[PDB]
Order: C-alpha cells, then structure tokens, then sequence
RNA sequence: AAACUCCAGUUGACACAAAAUAGACUACGAAAGUGGCUUUAACAUAUCUGAACACACAAUAGCUAAGACCCAAACUGGGAUUAGAUACCCCACUAUGCUUAGCCCUAAACCUCAACAGUUAAAUCAACAAAACUGCUCGCCAGAACACUACGAGCCACAGCUUAAAACUCAAA
C-alpha cells in the first residue's frame, strides 16, 4: 500500500504543496482520507507502471488495471468479512469480468497482455473444456484407472528386460 | 382463477407424504439394501477395469472406499 | 475524515468540566487526531433521563468537537469515550458542513397516474 | 369456565427481544430481501445474449452444537362448545422465532410480464389481465390423469431435495 503520508491525487500537483505546514501535509495526506482515496492512488500507480498512455482511462488496459484495484479491495474486505454474501458476489462477477478483458487483450495485443499479466500479477488460464460435477464416484474412479494405468505401465517394462536378457543368451 | 389443479396436486402430496409416514420403517430397510447392492455395483466397476488391463489383483494399496455410507 | 463529536457531560463546576474536556481532546490526538475546534452548546435539562455509569442525569453540557481523524480512530475513540464516567453520552458523526447540498430547481409535479399505477 | 391470588395499581431501577410516527414516500439490492442511531468497509462489467447440474447466492419452516429468553407460539395439557370437536373460542407451557458456527436449498421464490435492442405506423385487439408489436438470443412446452410419483443418478440432505418416466384408463381435460 502507498505510504500513509502520501498525498491525494488531487493535491499532488498543485505549486507549492511541499512547503505548507505539516498539519497540512498530514490533511491532504492518505491518513486522514477514506480507503477509496488509497485505491485512486493505486491505480495511478499501475497505470504509469504498465500502459503506454498513464492517461487514457478507456484502452482496455486501463479497465483491466481499475478492475484489479477493485478485486484486491473486495478481497481486503472479505478478509474481515466472510460472510458478506453481497461482496463475495462483487468478488466472484470482478474477476470473471477480468479475465473476459483479459482475454479480448490477448486476442488483439499480445505484447500488451503480456505486460499487463506481469505488472499486475495475473497468471492467465485457459477455461476448462466442461462443466460437470466431479462427484464421488467418478473421483474414486479417475484415481483408480490412474493407478491401474500406472501399474500396467511398470509390468509392460518388465516384460522389455526378460525378453531382452533372453535374448541375449542365445548369443 | 380456480384453485382446481392445485387441489388435486394438494391432495396427491398429502397422501403421499403420510403414505411414506406409515411405511417409514419398511423404506428404510429397502433404501439400506439398495445402497449395499449399489456399493457392490460401484465396486465391481473398478474390479472390471483392473481385470480388463491385465492385472491380476487391485493396484498395490489401493482399498475401494465406501461411498454411499452416511459417514 | 473530518468528524463532528457530540458530547454531553456530567453537570459538573468549570474545573471539573475543563479537566473533562482537555482529557477529551487529548485522547483524540493521541489516536491521532487534528482537532479543529471545540464549541460550548450551554448546559441545558435532557429530552429525557440518562443512566450512565450507575447515575441518572437530568442536565448535561453540551460540547462540540470538530476535528479531522484517521478513520481507524474513531472505534478507539468511542471505546474511549464509553469508559469516561463523566460523558453522559458521546456520539461521532461526519461533519455535517463536508457533505454538500446540491441545488434544488424547484418540486416537479408527479403524475398521479403513476401513484396508483406504482 | 379454567388459570393466578409472593396478585393488582402508582413510582423507581432495568434486555443477547422487537424496531410507533416519518412512510400519503416508492428508494436500495442480482434475487431472496432491506424502513431505530453512529461509524468503518462497500454496491461487478465502456456491446449484448449465455447453465436444473459449473460458480456464488437464495424468505419462512427444519436439522446439528453451544448460548440468550421479554413476548409470541406448532405440539401438548387444562377450560368451554358440539351428535362428535383430535378444531374454531379461553388459559398455561414447549420446540421454534434471536445470537454464534455449520447444514438443508424449498415458496402463490409471483409485475403469475425471460434478457437485450427498437417502434407507436399499420390490423388496436379471440377474452381477461397489463395498449399493440418488431429484431435478436437463451430457457421451456406439445391432450388429460397417472405424476411435486416409480426407477436410476447426484447431494453434509437418510420420513429430504433435484432431475423425472411407463403400464392400465379416459374423450375429453
Ligand atoms: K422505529
Ligand atoms: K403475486
Ligand atoms: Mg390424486
Ligand atoms: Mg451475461
Ligand atoms: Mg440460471
Ligand atoms: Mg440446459
Ligand atoms: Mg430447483
Ligand atoms: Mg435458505
Ligand atoms: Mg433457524
Ligand atoms: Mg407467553
Ligand atoms: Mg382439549
Ligand atoms: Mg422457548
Ligand atoms: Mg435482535
Ligand atoms: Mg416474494
Ligand atoms: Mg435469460
Ligand atoms: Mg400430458
Ligand atoms: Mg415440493
Ligand atoms: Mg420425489
Ligand atoms: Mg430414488
């Protein structure tokens, strides 16, 4: 998180701000402004970081970065509150319109997706091929045809050395 | 409109919600058989596929669970 | 944010209310708070009878402290004030003169049509 | 009638229950829901559509464990009524309604109006509801009853939920 002495983003640019009274340092600081205004300064951050244009807000690389500072602050949330059914919800929506962004980023700039993945920390994944319960007893079964799979691969290799050591002595 | 549909759904609910009451203990019996028979089926289907491949007895340690039991 | 604290005190003589009200603020700036002014309301009878702290209390002095807090501050700052046996009641609230009114044409006329049909 | 008679009235102290008036308002939320006060966090998406089953939710009732308990209250007990009264009426009290942590996953969960976009000119239009339609997409339906059932499968559900037939029968529904 940016340091709570930071200032807001609006006062940042405005002359003579660094030789007013630290009362008013402390004032247009972080510390005394709400979270969202922590959040605006975390965007402007990752967007200097990563996009070309720090002030287009309206590329694709921009929302995916606003969402992203969004999604991290539902996830502060929920870290105090677990039941909060209606942010899980706001969670849970953010992240899969994330990841449609994401993916209409990939299909046109690769170059741009590629840094947006490593600015903000996102591992891209591919969407499962199907949906369906893996209920118990196909769970039970996938294990046990993996493990007869496995077994059957061991037994096919020891049936490579005993004809290869017959064949041998015949030499 | 009339409530005629839902009374004849009405009726059909109550009797068999008491028909299931008197005969409780019986569905019981019978839902108790049919999990062990379905169990027994589960696990001839695992038995089935290890045969198939040319072993002749399960992966070594691999115990079948029991996955119908309400523990 | 900026917050407006009221504050009722205990019917108390002017040492004992300045003693009150200088413990008052110096617990918000020690939570870190810049506190801005501080308002006598007059003492006055209560709407109604107060217990507080195995008393009941029929006037009080009213106080208003403005003051600029980080947001974490004001749960400490109630914690604080509910132990203080000399508050009848302290409530913080946003300061009403950050939030601006937005201007007002006028009252459009509603349809009646829409009432019923609403 | 029963019940209470450490009962009732005034005054004072006093909650883990419930939230007059505002509200004749029609707001917030995806829906379910949400109407005492304060604060903190906070209400996805710069094209739409997109799931019985994936993902996350979902009133009331109900289950498991530990608490609270004013009032209400299934059941139960008592009083009365009645041909009978396992009711309606009166009284008492419990599960339950609350909190915490898990479940369960249903509703006449209903504006009984699928989402999005567009039109008010055509014929206005079976009827009633709620003026009549177009584009586009998903979901769903194909006589009644059997059937919110049977069997199968899945599920913390085990007197459950979801999905959901057939035979016999009728000329209606
Ligand atoms: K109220
Ligand atoms: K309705
Ligand atoms: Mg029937
Ligand atoms: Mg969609
Ligand atoms: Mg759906
Ligand atoms: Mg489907
Ligand atoms: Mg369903
Ligand atoms: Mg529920
Ligand atoms: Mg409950
Ligand atoms: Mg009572
Ligand atoms: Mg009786
Ligand atoms: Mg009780
Ligand atoms: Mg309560
Ligand atoms: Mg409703
Ligand atoms: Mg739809
Ligand atoms: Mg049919
Ligand atoms: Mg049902
Ligand atoms: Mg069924
Ligand atoms: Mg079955």
């Amino acid at each position: 998180d940016p340091p709570p002495s930071t200032l807001l983003k609006d006062y940042q640019n405005v002359p003579g701000i660094e030789k007013v009274d630290d009362v008013v340092k402390r004032l247009l600081s972080l510390e005394m402004a709400n979270k969202k205004e922590m959040l605006k300064i975390k965007q402007e951050q990752f967007m200097k970081k990563i996009v070309a244009n720090p002030e287009d807000t309206r590329s694709l690389e921009a929302r995916i970065i606003a969402l992203s500072v969004k999604i991290r602050s539902y996830e502060e949330h929920l870290e105090k509150h677990r039941k909060d059914k209606a942010h899980k919800r706001y969670l849970l929506m953010s992240i899969d319109q994330r990841k449609k962004m994401l993916k209409n980023l990939r299909n046109t700039n690769y170059d741009v997706f590629e840094k947006i993945c490593w600015g903000l920390g996102i591992e891209y994944t591919f969407p499962p091929l199907y949906y369906r319960r893996a209920h118990r007893r196909f769970v039970t079964k996938k294990a046990l045809c993996i493990r007869v799979f496995q077994e059957t691969q061991k037994l096919k290799k020891r049936r490579r050395a005993l004809k290869a050591a017959a064949a041998a002595q015949k030499q | 409109k009339n409530v005629l549909k839902i009374r004849r759904r009405k009726m059909n609910h109550h009797k068999y919600r008491k028909l299931v009451k008197k005969t409780r203990f019986l569905r019981r019996k019978v839902q108790e058989g049919r999990l062990r028979r379905k169990q027994i089926k589960f696990e001839k289907d695992l038995r089935r596929i290890w045969l198939k491949a040319g072993l002749k007895e399960a992966p070594e340690g691999w115990q079948t669970p029991k996955i119908y039991l309400r523990g | 944010p900026r917050y407006e604290l009221a504050l009722i005190l205990k019917a108390m003589q002017r040492p004992e209310t300045a003693a009150t009200l200088k413990r008052t603020i110096e617990a918000l700036m020690d939570r870190g708070a810049i506190v801005r002014d501080l308002e006598n309301l007059g003492e006055r009878a209560l709407p109604y009878r107060i217990s507080a702290h195995s008393q009941q209390h029929n006037r009080g002095g009213y106080f208003l402290v403005d003051f600029y807090a980080p947001t974490a501050a004001v749960e400490s700052m109630v914690e604080h004030l509910s132990r203080d046996i000399d508050v009848i009641r302290g409530n913080i609230v946003k300061h009403p003169l950050t939030q601006e009114l937005k201007e007002c044409e006028g009252i459009v006329p509603v349809p009646l049509a829409e009432k019923l049909y609403s």
